């Protein structure tokens, strides 16, 4: 509970990790893993609102919520180089299951007046989507 | 801050032997601290979120922490520290040359293969 | 006693860390190595600077040239095509070299210690793993937080083929022995692999005790019907 | 060319498997060819077997000496002289031979595969390490269930000698790549290390699945109603 692995708000998931060192036998501790999940009751399966159902399975891959896929900077000798960090790293495209409070939302509807159509945008997020 | 700028820039290095104190360097005006006649530079590059100042001929007096001023409203002061470590200058210049009373110059400088690129 | 000439790339520690791809081209079984030329097909550093003839195997004689040159061409693709003028022979023998091709990179793995080094309390044992690679190169370093170890307190073995499930590819493995106290204490480890087929030339791995497989796992589902945002 | 006398110690392969530990007392360097014959030391029940000769750089000799009599008393403590005498200088060369105790045991671990490999479906990696031992000779053999696995489905490497403080020591890795459906299904495989310290002269270690499965698993289901999380 005190040091974090990861807090991805894509899928609302968080792991966090501690050990319990006890005294009692002073050679043995535990090591312990906390999962916290999320999950929305009322979200639709692509966050456009027309299209599917609304979402009843949540798959969680703990390897791909664990991985890190960008580069790093380390010295060797006397030098900057540029690493990566993972073995799978290639091609967003991973489905979103929850909002996320700092992005904005938008779709777009056609309504009438008099003459022509428009192109009407919507907010689906009212909070985050001011022009500031 | 992105939003400050058309302030003035310093640069101060930390004596620490009283209280504290910050001896201005450079400024973004023109002036120079006079022992510092040479071989410091305050640049603007790449500017909208930062910028650049240039220390070389280092000896190992320069081991210090370093300071960076603005007269924003809003006041971030970050702190940096030289070291100094074993090794050659990548660059090759010959010692301080001289020229002659009224005849043509050329001046050499190396560069290895790490910095063809740039 | 029989003239044989061969021709040798550059190396992997000089080409990916710094650039300059020296290049040599040496022969060894001479007769009159006193007076002789190289060639080189392109040349533009044109010293080529000789060297002393080291004996080799029942003692003859023994060329040396350095040609030089960095790390740009050779990334692009060229040819270099050395051959002799030799004082002993007739009529030349022709070599050369090129960048390699269908070229595979590899696969790092960390292995955390094993559990029985975990009661003795005294050192313990960290294992890398780097598998899969076409080209016969390889480096291997380690680090302990962002400090790199000296290279005389780990032993790293050299790059052998595996079995071929239908094309050659290779292994390589290292091992660091470190203390139990500060595995323990939470310091952080990491093995560092460079192969040239690799995109940015290099790859991290980073292993420490909490990052590892747990006794205790807790699982909490909340659900939650107000809204849907995950602050 | 120059010429030496050398000689060997006996296989490990088929010490600890049989009785026919042959040594050999081979020398090299040789202005005629084979007109030399031996002389052994000890009086072991049999008479050295010479073969025919070899060759080498530019026309230099080498044939050997085999002793045969090995009804195993060499670990009893014996010493085994050597001694050749060919047409050139005349000294009839000497050469010693020990089985050196100062010995130390190889502890021996058995690693299970990663994680990422573990979540592909397709070959799934392991690892076996032996450490510590104090002559740098050893077997490394592998085991499905029972069945001995033949010796052309695993890579292993050298024996070399790990940094440490006085006490000379050496290691030796192996790896073994198996299908994933075989991980899954539930069969066992095993290392196994030869060592002429050990006291029953071999050691198993046996992985599979179930290795480091956790001990405590909570699941809480907290329903709306009741929803209070923290930021
Ligand atoms: C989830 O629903 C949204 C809403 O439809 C999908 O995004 C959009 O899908 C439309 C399909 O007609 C794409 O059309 C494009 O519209 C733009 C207008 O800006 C136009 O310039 C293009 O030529 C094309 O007509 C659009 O690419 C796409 N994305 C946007 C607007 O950002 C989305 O694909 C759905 N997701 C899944 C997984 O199905
Ligand atoms: C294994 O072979 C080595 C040589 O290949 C033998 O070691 C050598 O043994 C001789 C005699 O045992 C030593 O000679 C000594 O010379 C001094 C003179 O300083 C004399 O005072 C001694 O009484 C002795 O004669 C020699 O130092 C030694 N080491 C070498 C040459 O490096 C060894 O004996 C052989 N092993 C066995 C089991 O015989
Ligand atoms: C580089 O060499 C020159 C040569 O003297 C130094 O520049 C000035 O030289 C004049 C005449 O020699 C002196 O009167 C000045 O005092 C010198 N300048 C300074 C700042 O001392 C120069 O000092 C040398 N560079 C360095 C870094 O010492
Ligand atoms: C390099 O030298 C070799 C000599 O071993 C030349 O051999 C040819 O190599 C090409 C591959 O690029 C083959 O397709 C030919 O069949 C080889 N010839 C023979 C007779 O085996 C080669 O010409 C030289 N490289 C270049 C670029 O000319
Ligand atoms: C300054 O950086 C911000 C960061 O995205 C960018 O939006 C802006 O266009 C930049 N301004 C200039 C003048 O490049």
């Amino acid at each position: 509970e005190r040091i974090v692995l990861v807090d991805n708000k894509c899928k609302c998931a968080r792991i966090t990790s501690r050990i319990i060192r006890s005294s009692e036998d002073p050679n043995e501790d535990i090591v312990e893993r906390n999962i916290r999940i999320i999950v929305p009751l009322n979200n639709r399966e692509n966050i456009s609102d027309p299209t599917s159902p609304l979402r009843t399975r949540f798959v969680y891959h703990l390897s791909d919520l664990c991985k890190k896929c960008d580069p790093t900077e380390v010295e060797l000798d006397n030098q900057i180089v540029t690493a990566t960090q993972s073995n799978i790293c290639d091609e967003a495209t991973e489905t979103c299951y929850t909002y996320d409070r700092n992005k904005c939302y938008t779709a777009v509807v056609p309504l009438v007046y008099g003459g022509e159509t428009k192109m009407v945008e919507t907010a689906l997020t009212p909070d985050a989507c001011y022009p500031d | 801050n992105r939003k400050e700028s058309k302030s003035i820039k310093y640069w101060c290095l930390w004596e620490g032997a009283q209280n504290g104190r910050c001896p201005l360097l450079v400024d973004s005006e023109g002036w120079v601290k006079a022992q510092y006649e040479g071989r410091l530079s305050l640049l603007e590059e790449p500017g909208n979120g930062t910028f650049t100042v240039i220390l070389n001929q280092l000896t190992s007096r320069d081991a210090g922490f370093y300071w960076c001023l603005t007269n924003g409203d809003t006041l971030w002061r970050t702190t940096v520290e030289i070291k100094i470590i074993e090794g050659e200058p990548n660059l090759k210049v010959p010692g301080n040359v001289t020229a002659v009373l009224g005849e043509t110059l050329k001046v050499p400088c190396h560069f290895p293969c790490k910095f063809s690129s740039y | 006693c029989h003239p044989r000439l061969s021709l040798h790339r550059p190396a992997l520690e000089d080409l990916l860390l710094g650039s300059e791809a020296n290049l040599t081209c040496t022969l060894t079984g001479l007769r009159d190595a006193s007076g002789a030329t190289f060639t080189w097909t392109p040349s533009s550093g044109k010293s080529a600077v000789q060297g002393p003839p080291e004996r080799d195997l029942c003692g003859c004689y023994s060329v040396s040239s350095v040609l030089p040159g960095c790390a740009q061409p050779w990334n692009h693709g060229e040819t270099f095509t050395c051959t002799a003028a030799h004082p002993e022979l007739k009529t030349p023998l022709t070599a050369n070299i090129t960048k390699s091709g269908n070229t595979f990179r590899p696969e790092v793995h960390l292995l955390p210690p094993p559990s029985e080094e975990l009661a003795l309390n005294e050192l313990v044992t960290l294992t890398c793993l780097a598998r899969g690679f076409s080209p016969k190169d390889v480096l291997v370093r380690w680090l302990q937080g962002s400090q790199e170890l000296p290279r005389e307190k780990y032993l790293t073995w050299a790059s052998r083929q595996e079995p071929s499930q239908g094309t050659t590819t290779y292994a390589v493995t290292s091992i660091l022995r470190v203390a139990a106290e500060d595995w323990k204490k939470g310091e952080t480890f990491s093995c560092m692999v460079g192969h040239e087929a690799l995109p940015l030339a290099f790859t991290q791995k980073t292993i420490d005790r909490l990052a590892g497989k747990p006794t205790h796992i807790n699982v909490s589902v909340v659900m939650a019907e107000a809204d849907g945002t995950c602050y």
